[PDB]
């Protein structure tokens, strides 16, 4: 342990396992084996102190890192295997505290109990207050949300790429987000939620959205469908080539016009496309020319973006198309609320029609509250609470989970020095009739995720459509 | 002490194979052993 | 018939037989030039 | 799912005299579209042009001139008028 | 072979600080596919010379 | 069933083989109502 | 569409109000589940020093595991109704319950006052390490905490240990449903 | 695809008329006047000033769906008094408590501005 | 081989008999709509216009199927196609001049699905004869399904982005069938268990828990306002 | 029987915002009058763009979306200007829009903002707001936004865009007297800023007899119009839609008799 | 990318307060500070530039 | 020459090693892409590891429908060499054969 705690003979990932009541000694040096870095405790006291502390928070033109602290034998990677071994207290504050004297033992000290969670699960605000299956839930809607997924997204052509318009950084973090770059390259919008049965439109995991927040950009995204193409001469007898077909130039053409397409066979970028138009045209020799162009689906409906010409791998003439399509929220798309309360938009109400508290605040969504109790999404209504003190107060809250300085006591008082109810209730009209709601409703900036699934690339149909020749059955055309 | 039931059970009633999960008999008593503890 | 050159962002000509290299970079990215005709975007 | 299936290692008639939900069914249905065939209406329809509601104005009537052919598992039948059969609705 | 004798979908007790205990995909997958802990590092592997 | 001072009545078996065997395809016939009615009345549902 | 319309007016929401309890109730909770640890170190103690005799049909283990599990479900049982008769005619979790709409009982007493045991396979959480349930319990800790006993409520926020006891407990619902959603059209497809 | 133009919330199309009045055949005295390309902003204050109205038995209006832009206001009033009169009133009661809102704002203002 | 074409989950008995694709079907994500009643479907006009009901033209019809025929495909509610007595398809949208497509009695016009037309909702998976239901459609300006709450629960149906089939009866017999024996009230009750497949929930529930309060009073303005939803309403306002 | 007689009455009256009350009026009338300040207030905004040339890295229509948000100078032209569908022109012209012009190069290592200030129109009376500035795409040295667009006159009830307020406040009973609205702890709720009760007092004693009356407003205009304007134009719009029903209902009940 | 020209919840402008908000945050006012000194009073116009990410400084890096 | 090797982006062969936030900038490429990824036919790639039962340890099970009362295994490969690794299975013979 001295020599790996010194990095002399041994390296911080060899993993020296005792077991005593065996008389066996086992020291593992091969690749593969899962470890994790843990404080030492010695003599019920950490190894950490001040000084490493001070030089750690003088990490800039200092040059003192991680590397430092391994060296210095203040911390040391355990795996699996000597875990069983490890003695290892939750957190100095009270684990390893003499009036505690559970164990007088300890070998080791967790940095952070919420180090445990993954890169999605560190995402969830409070998941030590929710149910455990919503927090999978959300693990995998965090990689299903609209965003930024990467800063180079106007140089790339992916095939399917989906950019929010005005990605907002939580008002309720977890310390984890900073590491995961979250607030950098955010995932979806701050919304003012209310949670309210306004009108039935919002059940059974239904959302209602504010109509006039749609119209002013809310959750508005741009969606970039990348066409890829190439002309290969393989086999002397085909040759397919880039040119737009012309009554002379091919026997046979559609009525179909191909004057979107310029003279090298490919449409110009601005221009709109739909299923009717065509964004390639290409021609092969028979064995005149047959025309083989690549049209768009009739779903797809945008404008060409950017269309690049260049030589693949193969050598050969490659093109790539990029298509945009802006996406506006609507009825059926399907949202997520960070806490794994997955729903589409059952309807949009402009603001005259949402429900107003006496400052004239309408929310942006409206969820049902028959959705929190059986799913217990507790940490969602503390996130709701501390995202409308955040939003007052003007700090960004800091949600991570087992921290015993943020509890909803410490952010019901708060709230109430912004002359708030420390609930977060408010005292909401109908939009309709102006009345007052007999309940208040609970109100309040919640982290919202727009997700990838609109209904626009799900709705379909089929009416005596194309039909299989040889099988005489239905086919997509 | 645990006995299959649910799903597992109606799979079994319809897949009537020669070997069940937990075969098992309900034996009731006629004379004092059904009162008496120690005769039962 | 004008391309851009991805790396030096020069506007070239280029025909159907001549290589899509850039005629004074080499560069062997061409991006075509927006095209001309009118685009009306209501603003909603 | 496999592995949970194995779990090796880890006059004379005797039928009802009433028309049954299926013979209603069919018998609508089938007057239905003769009456769309120009078929003769039995009833006399006012402001009526949906065949489907002219159908079932004359079930109400009991004017549809169709007889239901009822086969027994002995592979003898019954005939029975839509008039004799008494209606469910 | 190896994961029918004993099934590998539960949450081992030896995740901890390891493998994230929520995320996992729902389905056919459930347990099945894991990952990494924020801090959790692999050995890469040395001679034991 | 043969044993002295047990009922030969009421006493029988979930194994439907081996009531099949012992008492016949009737008590076969009773027995899977039982057991069947048994697993779906377990958590209170209830089928006709 | 006459209720739904009338539901403008009376309007329905959930919120952390109705999480909330009276600070009697949290007393009240606190000891209860006080007194369960402290019923549950004396049946370790009565084991550790054989005074406890192993039930008919049963051997000292499940005897004991029997004793222990019956005691943290009274005390979630006691605490959860302890809860649920404190809530006010206005908390909205009770409206829902009461009216069946959604939720139950106990999701009200694991919002506000106990979450309760966490059971794998039906028992408590194993020892995964061995003599232990996580590097953080001392060898052979059957007591409640290092078995799985979450005696916070999602109001207050598990522990460290509970919220990883609370994952394996709730794997076991993603596995399971996972399971039945996969081999419960198997059997109708049969039958038929 | 689907999505209506926004102003089909507030234009007649060809041949649509802005209100039509059905007479309600369960109780006498009771007709239906349906308003098209409008909403709870003419619904709910017209409904209001035929309730203030003592000849009036029954004055409500409904939205057939929020997706529809019609409003249809069911009117009932006693036997001397008939519901195309009542909404009349109605309508020009509101106009002159509007007009009689508009001037005293005006008036308002500029006493606010002139002190 | 020949044998090939035969065997396995893709061959002929089970891949293009025991199942097989289904023309007039649509597909989308179905969301709320607490206007629509239970035997109602809310449908995309997209879907109603790209889908078809060949109707038979008769002297009831004859003059509303002539003018949906001049209407065509670019005009919603129009039609796709004429059938003559023949039994020739003409494409409305090719040759739309009136002066030849002058209906006659016998003829089938396939009219666009409109408003009242009856088709086959399901979720899948199928498990009972609740999970395919007939109902009524209802022309909505958006591109989801519309379904009222009522029914969710035979379908097990949850708005969390579920997706349910549409299938539109091709003839009068199959509708009627369907008018008969499928649609959704027919369907309230359920012989699995001798009760109702399905019942009140979420929001209605929960308010109808607390409207049916013993302190719960209405005023007159509110009174009225709910009648004005209360389709079975009698049009006599009860005592106070 | 007949009209209530409502009374204004004025507390504060800004660039920005004003506040008023209005007494012996229904809630009906009183909300009514809420929602046309949102929905029925005409103003003019961009409804129409064309983009020349569009280096940004911001999409053109996300350009287009930015303008439209954009609100402008509209107090007196837009009742003189006419609805595109109304007037009698074929497309947009100075009788039914206004055109607008942006012509922005950047050739200097220094980033330029494209503000408000670079939008340039044919009509004096119609201008931005700003002329901080209203932020638009950022431009790097080489790249350029050049573009026209049109101007026209609609209401919140089309877009969110033509809705003139910024936040209509709206409040009445500030006492709960009507009790409306039932707390479960009034000594958890704050004082309303309308408020008449003392420090002990939670609400006001319950009014049987009382309806709603005395409603507070705070009208709060994004620029676009003064907000004493907004609340006249709602007026005016508010009885001209009533007067518009009332004229279609008599030809309805002519036609009928 | 950029900052909303209209808050979204209730419309008011926030898209002339981004860099008048940096400039109150380098002049070593507090987020709240800045924000009351711009006069966002409701919440929700705080949320659009308290929560709001101005990614199109860092798309700038880029060439054209 | 003996063949081409696919690199993981961002790694100690990668062109984006060591560079500037500015140079991955001036490069078209994301300062916060994290790599670890190869690109394949212009594909990002990314290699999910693989977990399996660690080699060189004797481990100790039983088998119920197995003949074998108990099992003792050992997955044995070289260091770092002879990928194949050849499996032993010590096992024992169930008490209650006839
Ligand atoms: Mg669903
Ligand atoms: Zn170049
Ligand atoms: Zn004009
Ligand atoms: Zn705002």
């Amino acid at each position: 342990r001295k020599l790996r705690r010194q990095m002399d003979i041994i390296v911080s990932e060899v993993s020296m396992i005792r077991d005593i009541r065996e008389r066996e000694i086992r020291i593992y040096t091969d690749a593969g084996r899962i470890c994790r870095p843990l404080l030492i405790v010695e003599k019920q006291k950490l190894l950490l102190k001040k000084r490493h502390i001070d030089q750690l928070k003088e990490r800039e033109y200092n040059n003192y890192s991680w590397q430092d602290l391994v060296a210095s034998g203040v911390v040391e990677y355990i795996d699996t295997l000597e875990e069983e071994t490890v003695m290892l207290a939750m957190t100095p504050d009270d684990l390893q505290e003499k009036e505690v004297a559970y164990c007088s033992t300890y070998t080791h000290c967790e940095i952070h109990p919420s180090m445990i969670l993954g890169v999605c699960a560190s995402i969830i605000p409070f998941p030590d207050h929710n149910q455990s299956p919503r927090n999978t839930y959300q693990s995998a809607m965090g990689k299903q949300a609209m965003g930024v997924y990467i800063t180079n997204f106007h140089v790339r052509m992916d095939t399917l790429a989906h950019v929010l318009y005005y990605p907002q950084k939580p008002l309720v973090t977890t310390r984890s987000m900073e590491y995961l770059r979250f607030r950098e390259l955010p995932a979806g919008i701050n919304s003012i939620v209310a949670i309210a049965s306004y009108t039935g439109y919002n059940q059974e995991d239904s959302v209602i959205m504010n109509r006039s927040a749609v119209d002013r950009g809310f959750f508005r995204s741009v969606f970039y469908r990348s066409y890829k193409e190439q002309e290969s001469k393989k086999g002397f007898d085909q040759e397919e080539v880039f040119e737009k077909p012309t009554r002379e130039t091919c026997q046979g053409m559609r009525h179909a016009i191909y004057d979107k397409l310029d003279d090298d066979g490919l449409i110009a970028p601005g221009v709109r496309v739909s299923g009717d138009d065509v964004i390639i045209g290409k021609t092969v020799t028979l064995p005149t020319k047959r025309d083989c162009s690549t049209f768009l689906r009739t779903s797809e409906t945008g404008i060409v973006d950017q269309v690049m010409v260049t030589l693949n791998q193969e050598g050969y003439k490659f093109c790539k198309i990029r298509v945009r399509s802006v996406r506006i929220p609507q009825i059926g798309d399907k949202f997520a609320s960070r806490h794994g309360q997955k729903g589409t938009c059952g309807i949009q109400y402009r603001q005259e029609d949402m429900p107003f508290t006496c400052e004239g605040i309408t929310p942006d969504i409206i969820i049902n509250p028959h959705a929190i109790p059986s799913r217990m999404t507790i940490g969602h209504l503390i996130e709701c609470l501390q995202g409308k003190v955040s939003a007052n107060k003007g700090e960004i809250g800091d949600a991570t989970p087992f921290n015993d300085a943020v509890n909803v006591q410490k952010i019901s008082n708060l709230l109430s020095d912004y002359g708030y109810h420390l609930r977060g209730n408010e005292v909401l009209y109908n939009g309709f009739t102006g009345r007052k709601i007999t309940s208040q409703i609970f109100i309040g900036p919640t982290y919202y995720q727009r997700l990838k699934h609109m209904v626009d690339d799900k709705i379909h149909s089929r009416a005596r459509g194309p039909i299989q020749i040889l099988n005489r059955q239905p086919m997509e055309g | 002490k645990n006995v299959t039931l649910g799903v597992p059970r109606l799979k079994e009633l319809i897949n009537i194979s020669k070997k069940p999960k937990t075969p098992s008999l309900t034996v009731f008593l006629l004379g004092q052993s059904a009162r008496d503890a120690e005769r039962a | 018939m004008i391309y851009i050159c991805g790396e030096c962002h020069t506007e070239n000509e280029i025909k159907s037989r001549d290589p899509i290299r850039c005629r004074e970079c080499g560069y062997r990215i061409m991006y075509k030039k927006r095209t001309k005709r009118l685009v009306v975007f209501d603003a909603r | 799912e496999g592995l949970d299936d194995l779990e090796n290692a880890e006059q004379k008639r005797i039928t009802t005299p009433y028309m049954t939900k299926y013979e209603r069914a069919r018998v609508l249905g089938t007057r239905a579209l003769q009456i769309a065939m120009c078929a003769p209406v039995m009833v006399e329809l006012e402001g009526e042009t949906d065949p489907l509601l002219i159908a079932m104005k004359e079930l109400k009537a009991r004017k549809i001139p169709i007889i239901i052919r009822r086969y027994l598992p002995d592979g003898s039948y019954e005939d029975w008028g839509v008039d004799e059969l008494i209606i469910s609705d | 072979r190896d994961g029918k004798l004993a099934k590998p979908r539960q949450l081992h007790n030896t995740l901890w600080g390891m493998v994230c205990p929520a995320e996992t995909p729902e389905g056919h997958a459930v347990g099945l596919v894991k990952n990494l802990a924020l801090m959790a590092y692999i050995s890469v592997g040395s001679q034991p010379s | 069933l043969s044993e002295k001072d047990v009922d030969p009545v009421r006493t029988t078996s979930n194994d439907i083989v081996e009531i099949f065997t012992v008492l016949g395809i009737e008590a076969v016939r009773k027995a899977l109502e039982r057991e069947l009615y048994h697993v779906i009345s377990f958590d209170g549902s209830y089928v006709n | 569409t006459v209720i739904n319309n009338w539901l403008l007016i009376e309007g329905h929401t959930i919120g952390i109000g109705d999480s909330i309890a009276d600070s009697k109730t949290y007393q009240d909770i606190q000891n209860t589940i006080k007194k369960a640890k402290q019923d549950v170190i004396e049946v370790i103690e009565k084991a550790h020093n054989n005074e406890l005799e192993p039930t008919p049909g049963n051997t000292l283990r499940q005897t004991f595991e029997n004793q222990v599990n019956r005691i943290l479900n009274d005390a979630r049982d006691k605490t959860g109704s302890s809860a649920q008769k404190s809530l006010s005619e206005y908390n909205n979790f009770k409206s829902m319950v009461v009216s069946g709409a959604k939720g139950s009982k106990i999701n009200i007493s694991q919002v506000i006052a106990v979450v309760g045991q966490q059971n794998v396979e039906g028992k408590r959480i194993p020892f995964g390490f061995k003599h232990r349930t996580l590097p953080h319990f001392i060898k052979d800790d059957y007591g409640p905490e290092s078995r799985g006993f979450v005696e916070n409520s999602y109001l207050a926020g598990l522990t460290p240990t509970e919220f990883f006891f609370h994952a394996m407990g709730g794997r076991e619902g993603l596995i399971d449903t996972a399971v039945k959603t996969a081999e419960t059209g198997y059997i109708q497809r049969r039958l038929i | 695809m689907n999505a209506p133009p926004a102003f089909e919330s507030f234009l007649l199309f060809e041949g649509e008329k802005k209100i039509t009045i059905n007479k309600d055949t369960k109780v006498p005295n009771a007709c239906l006047f349906t308003i098209n390309k409008e909403d709870h902003t003419l619904g709910n204050i017209i409904k209001s000033q035929l309730l203030k109205d003592p000849q009036v038995l029954f004055a409500g209006y409904k939205v057939p769906h929020p997706l529809e832009h019609k409003i249809i206001i069911r009117v009932q009033t006693t036997p001397d008094y008939s519901p195309q009169e009542a909404f009349t009133n109605a309508i020009t009661d509101l106009i002159s408590e509007l007009s009689l809102l508009e001037e005293r704002f005006r008036v308002a203002i500029k006493d606010k501005q002139e002190g | 081989s020949l044998k090939q074409r035969l065997k396995g989950k893709e061959g002929r008995v089970r891949g293009n008999l025991m199942g097989k694709r289904v023309d007039f079907s649509a597909r989308t994500v179905i969301t709320p709509d607490p206007n629509l009643s239970i035997d109602q479907v809310g449908v995309p006009r997209s879907i109603a216009a790209n889908m078809t009901f060949a109707e038979i033209v008769t002297p009831f019809n004859i003059d509303r199927l002539q003018e949906l025929v001049r209407r065509g495909n670019s005009q919603y509610p129009g039609a796709k196609y004429i059938i003559r007595d023949n039994g020739d398809r003409i494409d409305l949208r090719f040759h739309p001049k009136p002066s030849d497509l002058h209906l006659q009695t016998g003829y089938k016009v396939e009219r666009h699905m409109c408003d009242g037309d009856i088709v086959i909702f399901n979720r899948q998976p199928t498990l009972h004869k609740m999970s395919m239901m007939g109902h009524r459609v209802r022309i909505l300006p958006w591109s989801t399904f519309r379904l009222n709450l009522s029914v969710t629960t035979p379908y097990n149906a949850d708005f969390d982005g579920d997706e349910m089939n549409l299938h539109l009866p091709q003839s009068l017999e199959t509708r009627a069938e369907i008018q008969e024996l499928a649609m959704v009230p027919r369907m309230i009750v359920t012989p699995q268990s001798n009760r109702p497949v399905m019942g009140i929930v979420q929001d209605t529930l929960t308010a109808v828990r607390k409207f049916t309060k013993r302190d719960v009073f209405l005023e007159r303005g509110e009174v009225m306002n709910l009648l004005m939803f209360l389709s079975t309403w009698d049009g006599k306002v009860p005592q106070p | 029987p007949y009209a209530n007689q409502p009374t204004v009455r004025i507390t504060e009256l800004t660039d920005e915002n004003v506040k008023f009350i209005i007494e012996n009026t229904d809630l009906a009338v009183a909300n009514s009058i809420r929602r046309v300040f949102i929905a029925e207030v005409p103003i003019i905004a961009i409804d129409w763009v064309q983009i020349d040339a569009n280096s940004s890295v911001l999409h053109d229509e996300f350009i287009a979306h930015r303008l439209g948000l954009i609100p402008l100078t509209s107090d007196d032209i837009v009742d003189k200007l006419q609805y595109s569908r109304d007037c009698t022109c074929e497309e947009f012209c100075p009788e039914c829009s206004v055109e607008f012009t942006l012509d922005v190069r950047c050739n200097e290592d220094q980033t330029r903002h494209v503000t408000s200030r670079d939008l340039i129109s044919n009509s004096p009376r119609v201008i931005p707001v700003t002329s901080d500035d209203i932020l638009i795409v950022k431009l790097r040295k080489g790249q350029e936004l050049r573009l026209r667009a049109y101007a026209k006159k609609g209401f919140g009830k089309e877009h969110a865009k033509w809705n003139p307020t910024a936040g209509v406040a709206f409040e009445y009973d500030p006492d709960n007297a009507l009790r409306h609205t039932v707390y479960p702890k009034p000594e958890e709720w704050p004082k309303s800023e309308y408020s008449e009760l003392d420090e002990d007092e939670s609400q006001a004693p319950y009014d049987p007899n009382g309806k709603p009356e005395r409603f507070y407003y705070n009208v709060e205009s994004c620029g676009s119009l003064r907000p004493e304007t907004i609340v006249l134009s709602a007026l005016s719009g508010l009885k001209k839609k009533l007067s518009d029903l009332q004229t279609q209902l008599s030809h309805e009940i002519q036609s009928d008799v | 990318m950029i900052i909303p020209v209209r808050c979204f919840t209730c419309g008011k402008i926030v898209g002339n307060k981004w860099e008048a908000y940096l400039g109150l945050l380098q002049a070593e006012y507090t987020e709240g500070d800045a924000l009351d000194a711009l006069g966002l009073k409701r919440y929700c116009c705080r949320r659009m530039l308290l929560a709001h990410v101005d990614l199109i400084e860092k798309l700038l890096n880029y060439a054209p | 020459f003996i063949g081409k090797i696919p690199i993981m982006l961002r790694s100690t062969y990668c062109l984006l090693n060591g560079l500037t936030d500015r140079d991955l900038c001036e490069l078209n490429e994301c300062p916060l892409d994290p790599g670890g990824y190869f690109i394949i036919n212009g594909s990002e790639k990314v290699l999910i590891a693989q977990e399996k039962m660690a080699t060189n340890t004797v481990y100790v099970f039983a088998k119920k429908d197995s003949k074998y009362a108990y099992t003792g295994e050992c997955r044995s490969c070289l260091e770092n060499s002879s990928r194949p690794t050849s499996t032993i299975w010590v096992s024992m013979l169930a008490r209650g054969g006839q």
